[PDB]
C-alpha cells in the first residue's frame, strides 16, 4: 500500500536469532515481486530514506546488502505502477507542465 | 526483659494525662477522631515532642524499632477503654512520628547514622505497583504438624531454616493455605532531588519500601521526605559489582508527608495537621456569620501589595472556584474559572501569582521556555529492555488545583498552544501517541500573566491589536484584568510610604515569644494572618456544595443580552454562550465562602459588577460614553 | 469432607417459586442445544447457601467444583457415553468499590468490578483430563484437574515399582479448556486526585470467552486469588482475578428476544421518526436543524456492494463542522461517543500520526517484531472522532489519505504485509484562521496549500455569528434552565414516557435496524437526481468564468445517493421513493450555497 | 514427536557408543536414513475475519514431499491432524501460568 | 569505641600511572592523576561475630577477607561447625568507602593514544573528599585483588592465561584471575 | 430505621439522621456521630446480600447488644420495637413495617378549568395499579415502587434541609409559618400525600424540648396556575410521654373563612386538613387568623 518503512525491498537483518545459532536475512517485500507486478502511493508524501532504495531497484534488477552479515546479490523482476498527486491543487496549465510535483528526476 | 513492661505502663500516663496549651485535651481529641473515620495513625505534638524526646532520646538511639513494637501494643489499650471492639474490625495500629530536628539530605549517611531514625528528601521516580505480602509465615512440615503459626517474618530477607523443633532431618519447610493476613508492599525507588544540592554533577539513588496503610500515598514526579529508619539487611551477594564485604542500605519508611514550602517556620506548618474539631470548628463558624467578611477577606490575601482592587477579586476567584457538576446521559458543565493578567513590565502581577502557589494546597509552576506539548500533559516514556511502553504525566495531571504560566515565548507559542486551549475546551483531555488509547481526567485551573509586546498601550487600537494572540484561545478566558498608571501624585506615595516599610520587615518561652513577635509583625493593621486562614479554604473546597434558586436570576437575561448587542454592535472581541457560562459561576464563588450553599441578591450584582467595567473599559478613546451606560445598569 | 453433595442434588432438582418448577424446566432446556451451563437466582440459594457459604468462605477454590461434580450425577438422570462437565456462572449487585480495597480483607472473597477491556490474548490450552504412564513398570491411571489454586494444583508422584518420576503425558486420550489473559482497565471517573490508572490480569472457561469486544463498559464478579510466577525483594506474589460470569451489558453476533423489535416495529410504523428524533437526540442543544439531521445519518451509514465483478463502492458518509469559537461543535461530539455503539474519542494533536494505525516493537519472549496497536482496528464499525485540523501538517494528512476513500490498509514495516480489513467512518471539527476573517475576505484560506482533502469529505457546515434579538434571549433563557434549577430535567423527564426517546432506548435500536435491512433505491429516482446534477455543475460552471476559484467534483454526487440511502435505513423500507429524496437534496441543496457565499 | 501419531517413550540420545562387546562400534552413514524438518505460520485470510481483531496464527510441520513449494504470500490449502505435545506442569516445578500444550499440525 | 588508621603523607617523588608493575607490589607509591565517575558510599565490615547456631553463635571469628561469607574457625563448644552462620548487625563495627576511577593528566600525554586508567579504593575518612574533577596525589599502598568466585548465580583476550597455573586449590577447579588495584588512605588536591 | 430486610443500610444513613432529627440534629454532629456506630463494617456488593440481609442477625444481636447498654444511659426508645413479620416460604422476608411505606409511594407516582382534569384522570388511574398489588402475581412490580420510595425520600430531604437553611420559619405569635414560594422540583407537591409527609418530616425538626408553644405549622407552595396554594395544617406531637385533647383547631376556623366574602377559597379537596387559597388571599388569611384564637 505505499506505507514506505524500509523493508519496501530490503530485509532490515531480521533474523531472530532462529533456534540459537541461525542468522537469516529475510525476505521483505521483493520475494513477492519477482516476475510480478507491485503498486505503491503518496510518491511526494513520503520521506527521504525510501526515494534511495527506488534509486537501486529501477537502475538495477537487483539488491545486494550487508547489514550485519551477508553480501547477497538476490535477482528481482519488478514492475513498479505509480500514484501520486500535484501539489499546488490546479496550477498544471497555468504554469510549467515540468516540475509540477518536483520529485527528484532521478526517478522521471 | 521484663523492666520495658513498666515502661509501656510509665510512658501511657506520660502520655494522655497531658495537654498542652491551656489544656482542651489534645492528645485525647487525636485517638478519638481517628477512630471515627477507621484509618489506623497518629502523631507526636511538637512542644511535648521534645519533652517526650529528652528522657526517650537515649532510648531512640539506641533502639528504633523495638521500642516502637512495644510503644504500639499501648496504643490499642489506650483506645480500647474509649473505643471497645477494635478487634473484629483488622485488629491493627502502628504509630508515626512527626517532624523532626535534622537537616541533612542523600549526601551524608554514614556508619554512625544506622539503625536509628533518619530524615531524607529526594524526587520519587519509577516505581511499581501494590502486592500483597505473607508477613504471617505458617510453616509445614511433612510428616509431622504442618502447622507451625503465622510466624513474624522479616523484610526482604528470606527467614528460614532447616529443621528444628520438629526433627532434624532434611524435610523442607512448605506452605498451606489458610489463614494468613496479608499487607502490601510496594518499593519506590528514589532520586535526590535536585534542589538544594551543589550542583552541575549526578543524581544519587536509594530504595524505599513503604509498609501496609502508607500504599500509594505519593504519585510518580513530585517531591516528598521520609521519616524511616535505617536497616541494612541483606546475605552479601551482589551482582553489578563483584563479591565483596560489602552492604547496601534500605530505608524503611515510617511516615510521610508531601510537597513543603517556604522552609523558614520555626514552630509550625511543617505538618498538615488539618484537624479542626472542638477549638477550630466553633470559631470558624463565627467567623462565617459576620456581615464584612468578602469584603475583609480579599483585602486580607495578598499581604504586601497596595494594588488596585478587582485584580485581588478574581484572584480571590480562581482558587475558590465553583463546582464541577454533574448530569444526567448528555453533557457535562466546567467547573473551572480561568483568569488572565494583562500588565506593564513593573507593577507587581509577577508576585501575586508567586503568592498565591504557596496558599495553595498543591501547585505547579510551568514558566517560561520549555514548556513543550507534550511535557505539560502525559508523555510515553520508553520501556527498559524487558518492559512495555508506559504512560508517564507531566504537568498537569499532578496539578488538580493550580497554575500554569504563558506569557509569550514567540517562537514556542505554535507549538504547544495547541495543547492548552483543548484542555478548557474539551475539559479532561487525553490522547494517544503510538501507545494506549485513554483518557484520564484533569480538572485543572489556568493563571496566566502576558505581556504586550512593548507598553501597555502600545495603541488606541484594540487588544487584537496588541496582543499577539488571536481570537478563540483569547476566548476560553472570563476576564482580562489590565493596569495602568500615567502620573499621580497622591496614588504614587501611597505606593511610595507603603512599599518602604515592609523592608523595615527584614528557650519554651523564647520559642513562644518569637511566635508571638512572628504573630505582632504581621498585626500592623491585623487582617486575619496566614495561621488560620489557609487552613479554612482546604474544606471550603471539598466539603460544601452550592445551589441556586431561580426568581432572581431572570432579572440579568437582558442584562446580558442588552449588553451583548452593544457589544456585537460595537466590538474588539465579542462575548458567546462561554462568557454567560461564567456569570453564573463567579456568582456563586463569593457565596461558597459564607459557607451556605445559597445564592443570593447581594451577590449577583456584585458578581455582575466585577465584570462589565471589566470588559468595557479595555476598548478605547470610547470609553467615557459606555461608562455612562453602566450606571443604568447599577 | 462429602455429603455437601447430597445437600445439593438434593436441593436443585425441586427449588422454585409458586408452581414453576424451574431449575430442571432449564437444565433439560439446556442439554438439548449444546451449552452446559447454569445460573443461580435469588435469596434462599443466599439464605441457606450462605449456611453453605459459612462452610464455604473459608475455601470457595475447591468446593466451589464441589458442585459441579453434583450436577453431572443429576444429569445423567436426564440422559436415560459422552458426557462432559459443566462450569457456573453467577449474579450479585450490591455495589462497585473499583479498585481500593485490594489486600486487606479480599483475599479469596467475591468481588465485583466495572472495567473497560482493552486487550485480548491469542488463546491456549490446559487440559482437564490425561492418562498416564510409568516407565518400565507401565502403570495406567487417570487424572482430571479441575479448578485451582495457573498449574500444578497436583503433581506426578513416584509410585507405578519402576524408576522415579516415569511419568508422561500422552495425547491419545485428553480434553482441553482454553484461557485467555485478557486485560482489564479501571473506568476512567471514579478516582480523580491526580492518579493515572492501573491494570489487572484474568483469565476464563470457554463457554463464557470470546463473548468481549475492546472498547465497553463491563462488569464482571469472580475471586481475587493468587499464583506466583518465577519469570525482586522478598518471596512475593501477584494479584490476578478467576472470573466467573460476566452479566454485562449490551455488545455495543444479532441474536436478542422478540419483544425488543415488537415495540420498535409499533414506533416505526408512526411515520414520525425524521422530526421527533432531532429534539430527541440532544436534549441540551438550541436547535441547530442542519447540523442535528447530518449526524442522525452517519451513525447508521449505508451499504457496501461486493457485485460481480473485482471493485467495490464505498458505503459511507464523513462530515466537518467548521466555524467560530462558542457554537458548540466540540461538546456535541461527546454526545455522540456515548450513543455510538463503538466509539474512540482520540480528538487532539493528532497523537503521533504514523503511530494512529500501525504499531511494531520488540518482544519479550522470542525477539520478534509483530502488530499490535492501532486507533482504526479497534475503532470499526463505529465512528471515530478527532479535531484540530489547522497546526497539524507532519503526517495527519498522509495517514488518512490512504485510511479513508478505499479503506485498505497495508502496513509494509519490518515484518508482515497484510491488508486488513476496515470499514471506519470519521469526524473531524476545525477552527478556520480565525473564524472572522475567512467570513471577511475572499473565501480561501482555509486550508494552508491544499484542497486535496476537502475534496475527500462531501458534507461541510459553515456555521456563523448573527446578532437576531430574540433568538440569544430565548438561548440565555434556555442555558439557566439547564444550568440550575434542573427543571428541564424534570420537564424532559415529562415528555419523555410518552413523547421522547431516552438515550439507552437509541443505542439499543441503532444496532437492530442496521443489521437487518438492506435498501436500495427506486429507478424512478434516477431521472430525478441526474437532472439535478447538470444545472447544479452549471451554477459553478457560471461562477468559475468570473475568476473565482477554490470546491465540488463527483464524490459528492455519488455521496448524496448514500444520503437518500439513509434515510431508508431508517423507516426500514426496502425502496426508496421521491418524498424520501426530495427531503435530502433540501439538506444538500442548502450545503451548496454556503458553499459559494 | 515426528511419528505424528504414537506417543512412544523418547531416546534422549543422539548417538550411542560400545554395545555388549570389546569392539569399537563403527556406524555405516549411507545406510543411515534422514529426513527434514521445517515449520511454517499460517495468518488469517484477512477479509472473511470479522472486524473485531488482528490476525491471528498458527504453525505446522510438514516433510520433505512438499517443501519448497510455499513460496510467502500464496492462498495455501493445507489438511492434517490436530495435536499436542510438550509437557504442561510438571517439567518444572509450582508451574504458575505457563501454558505446556503448544498446538501443532503435522500434516499432508 | 576506638578505632583508627594510620595516614602517610609527603613521600618525595611522584610516579605516573605508567610506571607500575615489579617492585610496586606492597611498596608505598604517591600517584598523581586527575578523577572521574565516582560511586556511592557504602559499608564494609573487616570483623564479624557471625557463628552458627548450632550450640552457641556468639564466636567472633577471624579473617574478614576478599571472600568473608563463612566465619568457620574454632566453634565453642564441641558442636557442629560451619553448619550456618548468623551476620548479626548489632556488634561488629562498619568503615564506610567508595570505588573511583582516575586517569592521567593533560601536561603529560605524549599523544592521543587512548590514554589509559585504573581503580581506587579509599575507606578511612577519605570518603567523599575527592570532588571528582581536580589533579589529584594520593597515598600509596598497591595492592592485588581476586573474585573467589562465591555462591552466586554465575561461577577475544586469553586472559587468565597466568590464571590457568592457579588451578587445584582445594576448593574447586577453575580459575582465580587478577587485576592490579590500589586502596588509599589519605587523599590530597594541590590544584 | 425502616425497610432493612428489604435493602439499603446504606440509605439507612439517611434516616438513621432522622432518627437524629428526633434527637437533637439533622446534619452536624451526626455525621461525625454517625460514624461510631455504622462505618465499623464497611459494607460489601455481594456478600452484602448475605451479611446485611444473614449475618446482620450477627449485628442487630450486636445492636441488640448495643442498646442494652444504650438503655440505660441513653433511653431513647424509638428504635426497639415488638412489630409483625410474615414470609412466602421463599421469595425472602417481607414484614408490615416496610410494606405500608412501598403502598405510599406506589400510589404516588406509576403513571378554563382544563389542568385539574388531566390531573385528577391520574390520581384515580393510578390509586387502580396498587388495589392489585395484594396476589403474588405482583412481584416484579413489587419492587418498582420499592426502588421508588427509596429516591422519593432522597427526593423530599433534598429540599427539606434547603428551606431549614435559608431560615424562612417564623413563630408569629401562636403557630409558625413557612411559605415555599419557590425551590426546585415543585412537581411533587401537587398530590396530597405527600405533603403530609414532608410535614411529618417537619413536625419533627421541631420534636426537641419546646417547652412553651406546642403548636403544629401551616406550609404553603404553588407550581400551577392561579395560584392554587394547597394549603395545609398539621398536628403537635408528643415525645412518648396524649394526655391533652390535642386533635385540630383549625377546622373551626376554615368554617370561618370560607364563611366571610367567598372571594375565590374552595375546600372541593375532600380531607377538612387541606383547602385552597388565592395568592392576595392568604395573606388577608393570616391577619383573620393571629386574632381569631379559638383554641
Ligand atoms: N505595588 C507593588 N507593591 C510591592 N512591591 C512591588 C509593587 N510593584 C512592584 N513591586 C516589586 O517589584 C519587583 C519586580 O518584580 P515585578 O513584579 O515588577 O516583575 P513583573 O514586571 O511583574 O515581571 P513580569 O513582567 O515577568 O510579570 C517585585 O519583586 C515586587 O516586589
Ligand atoms: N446551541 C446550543 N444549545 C445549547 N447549549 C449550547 C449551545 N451552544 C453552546 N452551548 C453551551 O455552551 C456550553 C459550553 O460550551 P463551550 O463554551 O465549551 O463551547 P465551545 O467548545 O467553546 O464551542 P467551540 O467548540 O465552537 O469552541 C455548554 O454547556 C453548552 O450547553
Amino acid at each position: 500500500t505505499g506505507r514506505g518503512s524500509s523493508g519496501v525491498g530490503l530485509t532490515a537483518a531480521v533474523t531472530t536469532d532462529r533456534e540459537t545459532g541461525e542468522r537469516r536475512l529475510e525476505a521483505g517485500a521483493m520475494v513477492l515481486a519477482d516476475r510480478g507486478v507491485v503498486c505503491i502511493d503518496e510518491f511526494d508524501k513520503m520521506t527521504d530514506v525510501d526515494r534511495v532504495a527506488i534509486h537501486e531497484v529501477m537502475e538495477q534488477q537487483t539488491v545486494t546488502i550487508a547489514k550485519a552479515g551477508i553480501h547477497t546479490t538476490l535477482n528481482a523482476r519488478c514492475s513498479v505502477i505509480a500514484a501520486a498527486n500535484p501539489v499546488f491543487g490546479q496550477y498544471d496549465v497555468n504554469r510549467d507542465p515540468h516540475q509540477n510535483i518536483a520529485l527528484p528526476d532521478s526517478l522521471l | 526483659p521484663n523492666v520495658s513492661r513498666t515502661i509501656a505502663r510509665e510512658l501511657k500516663s506520660f502520655l494522655l494525662e497531658y495537654t498542652d496549651e491551656t489544656g482542651r485535651s489534645v492528645y485525647g481529641a487525636r485517638i478519638r477522631t481517628l477512630g471515627e473515620m477507621n484509618s489506623e495513625s497518629l502523631e507526636v505534638n511538637y512542644r511535648h515532642l521534645a519533652e517526650s524526646k529528652a528522657i526517650l532520646a537515649l532510648f531512640l538511639a539506641k533502639c528504633p524499632e523495638e521500642m516502637l513494637k512495644i510503644f504500639d501494643l499501648v496504643a490499642m489499650e489506650a483506645t480500647e477503654l474509649h473505643y471497645p471492639d477494635y478487634a473484629r474490625i483488622h485488629s491493627e495500629i502502628h504509630v508515626r512520628i512527626s517532624d523532626f530536628p535534622t537537616i541533612y539530605s542523600l549526601r551524608e549517611l554514614r556508619e554512625s547514622n544506622l539503625s536509628s531514625l533518619v530524615r531524607v528528601t529526594g524526587v520519587v521516580t519509577r516505581r511499581t505497583g501494590v502486592f500483597p505480602q505473607l508477613k504471617y509465615v505458617k510453616f509445614n512440615c511433612l510428616k509431622c504438624g504442618s502447622i507451625l503459626g503465622p510466624f513474624f517474618q522479616d523484610s526482604n530477607e528470606e527467614i528460614r531454616i532447616s529443621f528444628c523443633t520438629n526433627c532434624k532431618s532434611k524435610g523442607p519447610f512448605r506452605v498451606n493455605g489458610e489463614k494468613t493476613v496479608y499487607r502490601n508492599y510496594q518499593r519506590v525507588t528514589l532520586q535526590e532531588a535536585p534542589g538544594t544540592v551543589p550542583p552541575g554533577r549526578l543524581p544519587r539513588h536509594r530504595e524505599v519500601i513503604l509498609l501496609a496503610d502508607l500504599v500509594d500515598v505519593s504519585k510518580p514526579g513530585e517531591e516528598v521526605e521520609v521519616t524511616g529508619i535505617y536497616k541494612n539487611n541483606y546475605d552479601g551477594n551482589l551482582n553489578a559489582k563483584n563479591g565483596f564485604p560489602v552492604f547496601a542500605t534500605i530505608i524503611e519508611a515510617n511516615s510521610i508527608k508531601r510537597r513543603e514550602g517556604n522552609t523558614a517556620n520555626e514552630g509550625e506548618e511543617g505538618l498538615d495537621v488539618f484537624s479542626w474539631t472542638e477549638e477550630e470548628e466553633r470559631e470558624f463558624r463565627k467567623i462565617s456569620r459576620d456581615r464584612g467578611i468578602i469584603d475583609k477577606i480579599i483585602s486580607s490575601m495578598a499581604p504586601s501589595i497596595y494594588g488596585h482592587r478587582d485584580i485581588k477579586t478574581a484572584v480571590a476567584c480562581s482558587l475558590f472556584g465553583g463546582v464541577p457538576k454533574n448530569v444526567n446521559g448528555k453533557h457535562s458543565i466546567r467547573g473551572d474559572i480561568n483568569v488572565l493578567l494583562l500588565g506593564d513590565p513593573g507593577t507587581a502581577k509577577s508576585q501575586i501569582l508567586k503568592y498565591v502557589e504557596k496558599t495553595a494546597h498543591r501547585a505547579v509552576f510551568a514558566t517560561g521556555q520549555g514548556a513543550s506539548a507534550v511535557g505539560l500533559t502525559a508523555s510515553v516514556r520508553k520501556d527498559p529492555i524487558t518492559k512495555e511502553w508506559t504512560l508517564e504525566g507531566g504537568a498537569l495531571v499532578l496539578a488538580d488545583k493550580g497554575v500554569c504560566l504563558i506569557d509569550e515565548f514567540d517562537k514556542m507559542n505554535d507549538q504547544d498552544r495547541t495543547s492548552i486551549h483543548e484542555a478548557m475546551e474539551q475539559q479532561s483531555i487525553s490522547i494517544s501517541k503510538a501507545g494506549i488509547v485513554t483518557t484520564l481526567q484533569a480538572r485543572c485551573s489556568i493563571i496566566a500573566a502576558a505581556n504586550p509586546n512593548g507598553g501597555r498601550y502600545n495603541s488606541t487600537l484594540p487588544l487584537a491589536q496588541n496582543v499577539s494572540l488571536t481570537e478563540p484561545i483569547l476566548s476560553r478566558f472570563d476576564i482580562l484584568c489590565v493596569v495602568r498608571d500615567l502620573v499621580d501624585e497622591e496614588a504614587d506615595e501611597r505606593l511610595a510610604t507603603f512599599v518602604v516599610d515592609s523592608h523595615v520587615r527584614s528557650q519554651l518561652n523564647a520559642r513562644q515569644r518569637r511566635l508571638q513577635r512572628q504573630r505582632k509583625k504581621e498585626e500592623e493593621i491585623s487582617p486575619i494572618p496566614q495561621e488560620l486562614l489557609m487552613k479554612y479554604i482546604h474544606y471550603a473546597r471539598t466539603k460544601i456544595y452550592p445551589k441556586l434558586h431561580q426568581m432572581d436570576m431572570d432579572k440579568v437575561s437582558r442584562v446580558y443580552a442588552d449588553l451583548r448587542r452593544e457589544s456585537i454592535s460595537t466590538g474588539s472581541f465579542p462575548i458567546t454562550v462561554r462568557h454567560l457560562e461564567s456569570i453564573l459561576r463567579i456568582a456563586e464563588s463569593f457565596a461558597k465562602m459564607r459557607l451556605s450553599e445559597f445564592v443570593s441578591s447581594y451577590d449577583l450584582d456584585r458578581a455582575i459588577k466585577v465584570v462589565v467595567d471589566s470588559f468595557v473599559d479595555a476598548q478605547k478613546v470610547s470609553v467615557r460614553r459606555q461608562l455612562r451606560r453602566s450606571f443604568a445598569i447599577y | 469432607n462429602t455429603e455437601i453433595i447430597k445437600s445439593f442434588k438434593n436441593f436443585i432438582l425441586e427449588f422454585r417459586l409458586d408452581s414453576q418448577f424451574i431449575y430442571r424446566d432449564q437444565l433439560r432446556n439446556n442439554i438439548l442445544v449444546k451449552n452446559y451451563s447454569l445460573t443461580v437466582n435469588m435469596e434462599h440459594l443466599i439464605g441457606y447457601n450462605e449456611d453453605i457459604y459459612k462452610k464455604l468462605s473459608d475455601e470457595p477454590s475447591d468446593i466451589i467444583p464441589l458442585f459441579e461434580t453434583a450436577i453431572t450425577q443429576v444429569a445423567k438422570r436426564i440422559s436415560i457415553n459422552s458426557l462432559p462437565t459443566f462450569q457456573l456462572i453467577l449474579n450479585s449487585n450490591a455495589n462497585q468499590i473499583p479498585l481500593r480495597d485490594l489486600d486487606s480483607e479480599h483475599v479469596s472473597k467475591i468481588v465485583r468490578l466495572s472495567g473497560i477491556i482493552i486487550s485480548t490474548s491469542v488463546l491456549s490450552s490446559r487440559a482437564t483430563y490425561l492418562s498416564i504412564m510409568c516407565r518400565n513398570c507401565r502403570h495406567t491411571t487417570s487424572i482430571t484437574i479441575n479448578n485451582f489454586n495457573t498449574g500444578n494444583t497436583v503433581s506426578l508422584p513416584r509410585s507405578c515399582n519402576c524408576g522415579p518420576d516415569p511419568y508422561i503425558i500422552i495425547h491419545e486420550s485428553s480434553k482441553f479448556i482454553d484461557q485467555q489473559f485478557l486485560k482489564l482497565q479501571e473506568i476512567p471517573e471514579l478516582v480523580p486526585v491526580g492518579e493515572m490508572p492501573r491494570n489487572l490480569t484474568m483469565t476464563c472457561d470457554r463457554y463464557l470467552t470470546n463473548k468481549v469486544i475492546p472498547g465497553t463498559r463491563v462488569t464482571i464478579v469472580g475471586i481475587y486469588s493468587i499464583y506466583n510466577s518465577k519469570n525482586s525483594g522478598v518471596a512475593i506474589r501477584t494479584p490476578y482475578i478467576k472470573i466467573l460470569g460476566i452479566q454485562s451489558d449490551v455488545e455495543t453476533v444479532t441474536m436478542f428476544t422478540e419483544e425488543e423489535e415488537e415495540e420498535f416495529l409499533q414506533l416505526s410504523r408512526n411515520p414520525k421518526l425524521y422530526e421527533i428524533l432531532t429534539n430527541s437526540i440532544a436534549p441540551s442543544i438550541f436547535g441547530n436543524e442542519d447540523i442535528k439531521k447530518a449526524i442522525v445519518c452517519l451513525l447508521m451509514g449505508g451499504s457496501k456492494k461486493i457485485l460481480p465483478d473485482g471493485m467495490r463502492l464505498r458505503g459511507d458518509i464523513n462530515v466537518l463542522l467548521l466555524g467560530d469559537p462558542g457554537t458548540a461543535k466540540s461538546q456535541l461530539l461527546k454526545f455522540v461517543e456515548k450513543v455510538s455503539p463503538i466509539a474512540v474519542y482520540t480528538s487532539g494533536k493528532g497523537s503521533s500520526a504514523a503511530g494512529l494505525t500501525a504499531s511494531v516493537q520488540r518482544d519479550p519472549m522470542t525477539r520478534e517484531f509483530y502488530l499490535e496497536g492501532g486507533a482504526m482496528v479497534l475503532a470499526d464499525g463505529g465512528v471515530v472522532c478527532i479535531d484540530e485540523f489547522d497546526k497539524m501538517r507532519d503526517e495527519d494528512r498522509v495517514a488518512i489519505h490512504e485510511a479513508m476513500e478505499q479503506q485498505t490498509i497495508s502496513i509494509a514495516k519490518a515484518g508482515i504485509t497484510t491488508v486488513l480489513n476496515s470499514r471506519t467512518s470519521v469526524l473531524a471539527a476545525a477552527n478556520p484562521i480565525y473564524g472572522r476573517y475567512d467570513d471577511l475576505k475572499s473565501p480561501g484560506d482555509n486550508i494552508d496549500f491544499q484542497t486535496t482533502i476537502l475534496s475527500r469529505f462531501d458534507m461541510i457546515f459553515i456555521v456563523k455569528d448573527d446578532h437576531n434579538e430574540e433568538r440569544d434571549i430565548s438561548i440565555a433563557n434556555h442555558v439557566i434552565n439547564i444550568h440550575t434549577g434542573n427543571a428541564n430535567a424534570m420537564q424532559n423527564q415529562q415528555e419523555e414516557n410518552g413523547s421522547e426517546i431516552s438515550i439507552e432506548k437509541m443505542k439499543r435500536y441503532i444496532t437492530y435496524c442496521r443489521l437487518k435491512c438492506a435498501p436500495r433505491l427506486s429507478p424512478q429516482a434516477a431521472e430525478k437526481l441526474s437532472s439535478n446534477f447538470v444545472t447544479i455543475r452549471k451554477q459553478l460552471l457560471i461562477n468559475e468564468l468570473e475568476s473565482t476559484e477554490r470546491p465540488i467534483t463527483i464524490r459528492q454526487l455519488e455521496a448524496i445517493i448514500r444520503i437518500t440511502e439513509s434515510l431508508a435505513k431508517l423507516e426500514l423500507s426496502p425502496i426508496a421513493q421521491e418524498r424520501h429524496v426530495d427531503e435530502a437534496i433540501r439538506l444538500f441543496q442548502a450545503s451548496t450555497m454556503d458553499a459559494a457565499s | 514427536a515426528t511419528t505424528t501419531l504414537t506417543t512412544r517413550i523418547p531416546t534422549p540420545a543422539i548417538y550411542p557408543t560400545e554395545d555388549t562387546e570389546g569392539n569399537k562400534l563403527t556406524t555405516e552413514y549411507g545406510y543411515s536414513t534422514f529426513i527434514d524438518h521445517q515449520r511454517i505460520t499460517v495468518q488469517e485470510m484477512p477479509e472473511m475475519a470479522p472486524a473485531g481483531q488482528l490476525p491471528r496464527s498458527i504453525d505446522v510441520i510438514l516433510d520433505d514431499d512438499l517443501v519448497d513449494k510455499t513460496k510467502p504470500g500464496d492462498r495455501v490449502n493445507v489438511v492434517g491432524v490436530f495435536k499436542s505435545l510438550g509437557a504442561g506442569g510438571m517439567n518444572q516445578s509450582n508451574s504458575n501460568t505457563l501454558i505446556g500444550f503448544k498446538t501443532l499440525i503435522l500434516g499432508n | 569505641e576506638r578505632v583508627f588508621q594510620i595516614s602517610f603523607f609527603n613521600l618525595p617523588t611522584v610516579h605516573r600511572i605508567r610506571d607500575i608493575r615489579s617492585e610496586k607490589i606492597g611498596s608505598l607509591l604517591s600517584i598523581s592523576g586527575t578523577v572521574t565517575r565516582t560511586s556511592e558510599v557504602r559499608p564494609e565490615l573487616y570483623k564479624a561475630s557471625f557463628t552458627c547456631d548450632m550450640c552457641r553463635a556468639i564466636v567472633d571469628n577471624v579473617e574478614q577477607s576478599f571472600k568473608y561469607t563463612e566465619p568457620t574457625f574454632c566453634p565453642n563448644p564441641s558442636c557442629e561447625n560451619r553448619a550456618f552462620w548468623t551476620l548479626n548487625v548489632t556488634r561488629s563495627r562498619f568503615l564506610d568507602w567508595q570505588k573511583v576511577r582516575i586517569q592521567e593528566n593533560a601536561n603529560e600525554i605524549p599523544t592521543g593514544s587512548m590514554p589509559r586508567t585504573l581503580d581506587v579504593i579509599l575507606r578511612g575518612d577519605s570518603v567523599e573528599r575527592a570532588k571528582p574533577g581536580d589533579r589529584c596525589k594520593f597515598t600509596g599502598v598497591e595492592i592485588v585483588v581476586p573474585d573467589v568466585t562465591q555462591l552466586g548465580l554465575p561461577g577475544k583476550t586469553t586472559e587468565g592465561l597466568n590464571s590457568g597455573v592457579t588451578g587445584l586449590r582445594s576448593l574447586g577447579v577453575r580459575d582465580l584471575t587478577y587485576k592490579i588495584s590500589f586502596l588509599a588512605c589519605h587523599v590530597i588536591s594541590i590544584g | 430505621l425502616f425497610l432493612l430486610r428489604h435493602s439499603s443500610l446504606y440509605d439507612s444513613f439517611y434516616y438513621s439522621n432522622y432518627v437524629n432529627a428526633k434527637l437533637s440534629l439533622w446534619n452536624e454532629n451526626g455525621k461525625k456521630r454517625l460514624h461510631k456506630m455504622f462505618a465499623r463494617m464497611g459494607i460489601p456488593l455481594s456478600t452484602a446480600q448475605e451479611t446485611w440481609l444473614y449475618m446482620d442477625h450477627s449485628i442487630k444481636r450486636e445492636l441488640g447488644i448495643i442498646f442494652d447498654k444504650n438503655l440505660d444511659r441513653y433511653g431513647l426508645q424509638d428504635i426497639i420495637r415488638d412489630g409483625f413479620v410474615r414470609t412466602l416460604g421463599y421469595r425472602g422476608s417481607i414484614s408490615a413495617s416496610e410494606f405500608v411505606e412501598a403502598l405510599t409511594a406506589l400510589l404516588e407516582v406509576g403513571n378554563s378549568a382544563q389542568k385539574l382534569t388531566n390531573l385528577r384522570k391520574r390520581w384515580v388511574s393510578n390509586f387502580w395499579l396498587s388495589w392489585d398489588a395484594l396476589d403474588d402475581r405482583k412481584v416484579e412490580l413489587l419492587n418498582r415502587g420499592i426502588q421508588l420510595a427509596q429516591d422519593l425520600q432522597r427526593a423530599i430531604f433534598n429540599t427539606g434541609v434547603a428551606i431549614l437553611e435559608k431560615k424562612l420559619i417564623k413563630h408569629l405569635r401562636i403557630y409558625r409559618l413557612c411559605v415555599l414560594q419557590d425551590g426546585p422540583d415543585l412537581d411533587l407537591y401537587r398530590n396530597p400525600l405527600t405533603l403530609l409527609r414532608l410535614g411529618n418530616w417537619l413536625i419533627e425538626c421541631c420534636a426537641e424540648s419546646e417547652d412553651k408553644q406546642l403548636l403544629p405549622m401551616v406550609l404553603a407552595s404553588i407550581d400551577e396556575n392561579t395560584d392554587t396554594y394547597l394549603v395545609a395544617g398539621l398536628t403537635p406531637r408528643y415525645p412518648r410521654g396524649t394526655k391533652k385533647p390535642i386533635l385540630n383547631n383549625f377546622s373551626m376556623a376554615f368554617q370561618q373563612i370560607t364563611a366571610e366574602t367567598d372571594a375565590k377559597v374552595r375546600i372541593d379537596n375532600f380531607e377538612s386538613s387541606i383547602i385552597e387559597i388565592r395568592r392576595e388571599d392568604l395573606s388577608p388569611f393570616l391577619e383573620k387568623l393571629t386574632l381569631s384564637g379559638l383554641l
